[PDB]
């Protein structure tokens, strides 16, 4: 059995920890709803 | 139960102690998550019940109260902002320019930040702090790291 808790607004925080790359991938979706790596 | 916008933690007490199997959105009324932290189950706030309304396993979507509310979509070039909500942690904004994945049906924004699977549902942002979909389904790659697709379903 499941519950949930307020967390925070979800606002536009100016000057957050910016990180993380822009990768292109090649990716099939199945019926499951999971992805994959197509090579 | 507490219907305020904003994010919310998804907690259960089923395993040892509290633990959180991921999160989601209160928008309009209508509790917006990924399938997989539900598995399209009832939840509670306070002693108030939100009945799931509208889901889909392979968008990896699910609704509760009301249709999906969250329309807004990666403009294809600005950066954006994942509000993370990891477990145990506070909400933090962690701001990357999504990469892509590339699908047979199309392409999708995809966000290269790896986080706990508890964080599955926190919201991704555009620079007016409205959702473009949520974090937590995608892909181990090369490296063993993890990338998440920017999750969007369809308004009515
Ligand atoms: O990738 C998925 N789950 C995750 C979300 C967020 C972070 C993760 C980190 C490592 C591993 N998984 C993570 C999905 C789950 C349900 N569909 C199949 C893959």
């Amino acid at each position: 059995d499941m519950y949930i808790e307020r967390a925070g607004d979800i606002t536009w925080e100016k000057d957050a920890e910016v990180t993380g790359n822009s990768p292109r991938l090649d990716v099939a979706l199945d019926e499951s709803g999971d992805f994959s790596l197509v090579e | 139960g507490e219907t305020t916008d904003g994010v919310y933690r998804v907690m259960t007490r089923r395993l040892l102690g509290s633990t959180q199997v991921g999160v989601g959105v209160m928008q309009e009324g209508v509790f917006h998550t990924m399938w997989h932290v539900t598995k399209g189950a009832a939840l509670r706030s306070g002693e108030g019940r939100l009945d799931p309304y509208w889901g889909d396993v392979k968008q990896d979507l699910v609704s509760y109260c009301g249709p999906w509310k969250l329309d807004a979509a990666w403009d294809g070039l600005s950066e954006v902002q994942l509000l993370a909500v990891p477990p145990g942690e506070r909400a933090k904004n962690i701001q990357t320019l999504p990469g892509i994945f590339k699908t047979k049906d199309g392409d999708i924004g995809a966000v290269a930040l790896d986080y706990p699977a508890g964080t599955s549902g926190s919201p991704i942002l555009d620079k007016c702090g409205r959702v473009i979909g949520l974090y937590g389904n995608g892909v181990v790659i090369k490296n063993g790291s993890y990338v998440s697709a920017i999750t969007q379903g369809k308004r009515e």
